[PDB]
């Protein structure tokens, strides 16, 4: 979902 | 020693903005380099985070909420130690390419938060504060920030923090001492608040400014940031 999310 | 072996050892290196110093200081041209030294900074700091001692314990959503909440407030503590070792709290280290005079505080139209950084830069003098004190403080304020609505795995985090603390009492080894780091670690929060309420409004401005925000903080500011300036994810003090 999110970017944050996606980078992690 | 092991905690602090580890804190030094994934410690990050300081990292530069890219900022232009031979141009002249605007405000779009200084709030495009600190957006994107936030970044940068954020980057390091998930780099970092992963790595910490029990940090792996946590809800892979709490692992990531926790980092997007307590981002700001780390960042403005090792600018705390940055501006501190490196300038003598007379200047704000953000950066090598990127330290802050008095002019750039103001035509950054930042200049309030960014007294209260420099007090705290001094504070890092006045306290005699060590590096592994910085570490652990430093370390600390990524478990300072939650929904008041608990985490998805709250006691983990509880225990978690719990140690981390243990640690800084140990760093020490007295109570004097404590109140006063403790006091600091809580003097981070009101700023990180007030840069908050700053990047917040920056970002819903930004079209009109001429200030480029990357793709992925405007995210945290629109989505993460919001949730802590509605009061639904607080700071958790030691005082008061
Ligand atoms: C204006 C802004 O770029 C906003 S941001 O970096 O996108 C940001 C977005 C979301 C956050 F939760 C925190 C910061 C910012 O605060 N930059 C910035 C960059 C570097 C440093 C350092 N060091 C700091 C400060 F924490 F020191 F103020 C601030």
């Amino acid at each position: 979902d999110s970017a944050f999310s996606r980078y992690y | 020693p092991i905690f602090l072996n580890v804190l030094e050892a994934i410690e990050p290196g300081v990292v530069c903005a890219g900022h232009d110093n031979n141009q002249p200081d605007s405000f779009a041209a200084l709030l495009s380099s600190l957006n994107e030294l936030g970044e940068r900074q954020l980057v390091h700091v998930v780099k970092w985070a992963k790595a910490l001692p029990g940090f792996r314990n946590l809800h892979v959503d709490d692992q990531m909420a926790v980092i997007q909440y307590s981002l700001m407030g780390l960042m403005v503590f090792a600018m705390g130690w940055r501006s501190f070792t490196n300038v003598n709290s007379a200047m704000l280290y953000f950066a090598p390419d990127l330290v802050f005079n008095e002019y750039r505080m103001h035509k950054s139209r930042m200049y309030s938060q960014c007294v209260r950084m420099r007090h705290l830069s001094q504070e890092f003098g006045w306290l005699q504060i060590t590096p592994q004190e910085f570490l652990c403080m430093k370390a600390l304020l990524l478990f300072s920030i939650i929904p008041v609505d608990g985490l998805k795995n709250q006691k983990f985090f509880d225990e978690l923090r719990m140690n981390y603390i243990k640690e800084l009492d140990r760093i020490i080894a007295c109570s004097r001492r404590f109140y006063q780091l403790t006091k600091l670690l809580d003097s981070v929060q009101p700023i990180a608040r007030e840069l908050h309420q700053f990047t917040f409004d920056l970002l819903i401005k930004s079209h009109m400014v001429s200030v480029d925000f990357p793709e992925m903080m405007a995210e945290i500011i629109s989505v993460q940031v919001p949730k802590i300036l509605s009061g639904k994810v607080k700071p958790i003090y030691f005082h008061t």
